[PDB]
């Protein structure tokens, strides 16, 4: 019986009153429009935005911590090299803004050097992520933003084919160029590759040897969140699949890295966590289309100027419920990203990794995406600050969370009544 | 996965009250925590929140009168209420933000002359 229910469960009586009232429903749909704009149109005050940013920064941070310690080498087909040095610019190396892949004879692979093929894949994603982070990420609703990315590497050494026509696509190795396009998203990204040779004796060549320099210029690169998450995924999965050998230089006093030698996929907790965050932010960003597809801004009421009938006049309810559920799902995943990495709830070696390295910077606050000679062995990706801002944004989403729960309950009541 | 509010009672307008919430570690540790209330004939309303680092914020209806705080050593959450009004009469509840989907029993506060 129903009266006997609406004693003990008193707020349910209120919910039914609200569901029969077209002005309460319209009020709830208005709220939903406003909470959507906070989630997908804002940056600082959007828990969703902060959680995406956090997931990207953790991937970039992971590499800023460990990249300098990571063997790479060989030639272009993942083959061992007898004498190849391949240097990638704007990368967080030991006391340097480059990373050098100069490990010879050893075959590239698991618990060995990272091949240059994988390194190029890694590097490109890193250069993009750092360029976007530097410009600042757009709010979630924007996906026609693009960014322009430029990066260089060099090849020296007898027999080193990592900058050859075959590796590169470039007509002629001295002075030549090549332009290719592809489609990240349903977007056209234009890539311009150019190659220059600098002889050993050439004037102004400090390094006493001769080398090929490759410049890649990418235009129209998507900076949307779906697109940047796909980059961080590539970054973290390249590392985890190639699983290369690393060994760290340990500082006196300092914070202490264990293990000191090993393989990079051996940080299983750290990599699982980051993969999880990326996955959870990808699902979070997916809720954006659900929200857009179910706009809540047309007012509702009884047709033929006759009282509203929640049993027949409520076919909008399915849509309202999908929208509210999406907004709620976004907020829960945002929170969940935060909890995956937050050191308050971490333990043992993983906690040290995060508090002593990943949530740290040794640059000397320099803006996001900058690589200096002191970036190595620290995250330099604003991880502590991003955690704090996520929590702040969630604290300031108190009211909206309650309004979303209410709209969802109203719609869910109406979906029930129509059956 | 437990939330136990306490401290409520019947008071007079102008009065004050200190609400308490023992929360389990799961819920509490490293999470934003907050207070909610649910008044006669209305749905549950957000009231205050506080980050792990102790930064508090408030609904406009209680700003300047209620103070939220947290004790990280003991997973406790407090709400000091001042200058109570009849309009503050409600069941008060703590939870994390975003909400854990099972609520505690809540603690009744009645402000009345
Ligand atoms: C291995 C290499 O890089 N060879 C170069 C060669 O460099 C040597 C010369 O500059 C000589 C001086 O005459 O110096 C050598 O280093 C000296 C140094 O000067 C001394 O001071 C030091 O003490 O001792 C060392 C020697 O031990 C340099 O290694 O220069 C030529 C001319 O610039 C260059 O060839 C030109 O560029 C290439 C791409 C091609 O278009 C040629 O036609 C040009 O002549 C040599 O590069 C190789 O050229 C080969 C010629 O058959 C092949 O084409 C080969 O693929 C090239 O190697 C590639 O390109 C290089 C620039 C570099 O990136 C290599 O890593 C890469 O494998």
């Amino acid at each position: 019986n129903l009266s006997k229910l609406l004693t003990r469960y008193s707020t349910l009586n209120t919910l039914i009153k609200l569901s029969a009232d077209p002005s309460a429903i319209n009020a709830a749909r208005e709220n939903l429009g406003a909470s959507a704009k906070n989630l997908i149109g804002d940056t600082k005050n959007s828990p969703a935005y902060q959680a995406v940013l956090l997931a990207i920064n953790a991937a970039v941070g992971f590499w800023n911590v460990l990249g300098y310690a990571t063997q790479c080498g060989g030639n272009a087909n993942g083959q061992e090299s007898t004498s190849s040095t391949t240097i990638f610019n704007n990368e967080p190396g030991y006391r340097s803004t480059s990373i050098t892949c100069s490990l010879n004879r050893y075959k590239p692979g698991y618990y060995g050097p990272m091949s240059i093929e994988n390194f190029k894949k890694l590097n490109e994603a890193y250069q993009i992520l750092q360029t976007a982070l530097n410009k600042g990420l757009p709010a979630l609703k924007e996906n026609n933003g693009t960014v322009s990315v430029t990066y260089t590497y060099t090849c020296s050494g007898e027999g080193n084919d990592n900058c050859s026509k075959k590796a590169t696509g470039v007509s002629d190795q001295n002075g030549g160029t090549k332009t290719k396009t592809q489609t990240i998203d349903g977007k056209t990204v234009t890539t311009t590759i150019s190659s220059k040779v600098v002889d050993s004796q050439a004037k102004g060549n400090t390094t006493r040897v001769s080398y090929t320099e490759i410049t890649n210029k990418l235009d129209g690169v998507p900076d949307s969140a779906q697109a940047l998450l796909a980059q961080a995924s590539t970054l973290i999965n390249t590392i985890n699949t190639a699983c290369p050998y690393f060994s760290v230089t340990n500082k006196s006093g300092g914070p202490q890295m264990e293990p000191t030698r090993g393989k990079l996929c051996g940080f299983t907790e750290e990599i699982s966590a980051i993969q999880k965050m990326i996955t959870d932010a990808q699902e979070l960003v997916n809720q954006t289309s659900v929200i857009n597809e179910h706009e809540q801004s047309t007012p509702v009421g009884g047709n033929n100027g006759k009282p509203f009938n929640p049993f027949t006049d409520a076919s909008f309810a399915q849509g309202m419920l999908a929208n509210a559920s999406a907004q709620a799902k976004m907020l829960n995943l945002a929170h969940q990203v935060g909890q995956t990495i937050n050191p308050d709830n971490l333990t043992g070696t993983f906690k040290n990794f995060v508090t002593g390295f990943l949530a740290t910077c040794n640059n000397k606050g320099s803006p996001p995406g900058t690589v200096t000679t002191q970036t190595f062995a620290s995250g330099c990706a604003y991880v502590e600050q991003t955690i704090t801002n996520l929590n702040n944004s969630i604290a300031h989403f108190g009211t909206q969370e309650q309004q979303i729960q209410q709209a969802e309950n109203i719609a869910d009541t109406l979906v029930n009544f129509g059956s | 996965v437990q939330l136990q509010e306490s401290g409520g009672g019947l008071v007079q307008p102008g009065g004050s009250l200190r609400l308490s919430c023992a929360a389990s570690g799961s819920i509490f540790s490293g999470n934003v925590m907050g207070w909610y209330r649910q008044a006669p004939g209305k749905l549950r309303e957000w009231v205050a929140a506080i980050t792990p680092q102790g930064v508090p914020n408030y609904a406009d209806s209680v700003k300047g009168r209620f103070t939220i705080s947290r004790d990280n050593a003991k997973n406790m959450l407090y709400l000091q209420m001042s200058s109570l009004k009849p309009e503050d009469t409600a069941l008060y509840y703590c939870n994390r933000l975003p909400n854990y989907r099972s609520w505690g029993q809540g603690t009744q506060v009645t402000v009345s002359s």
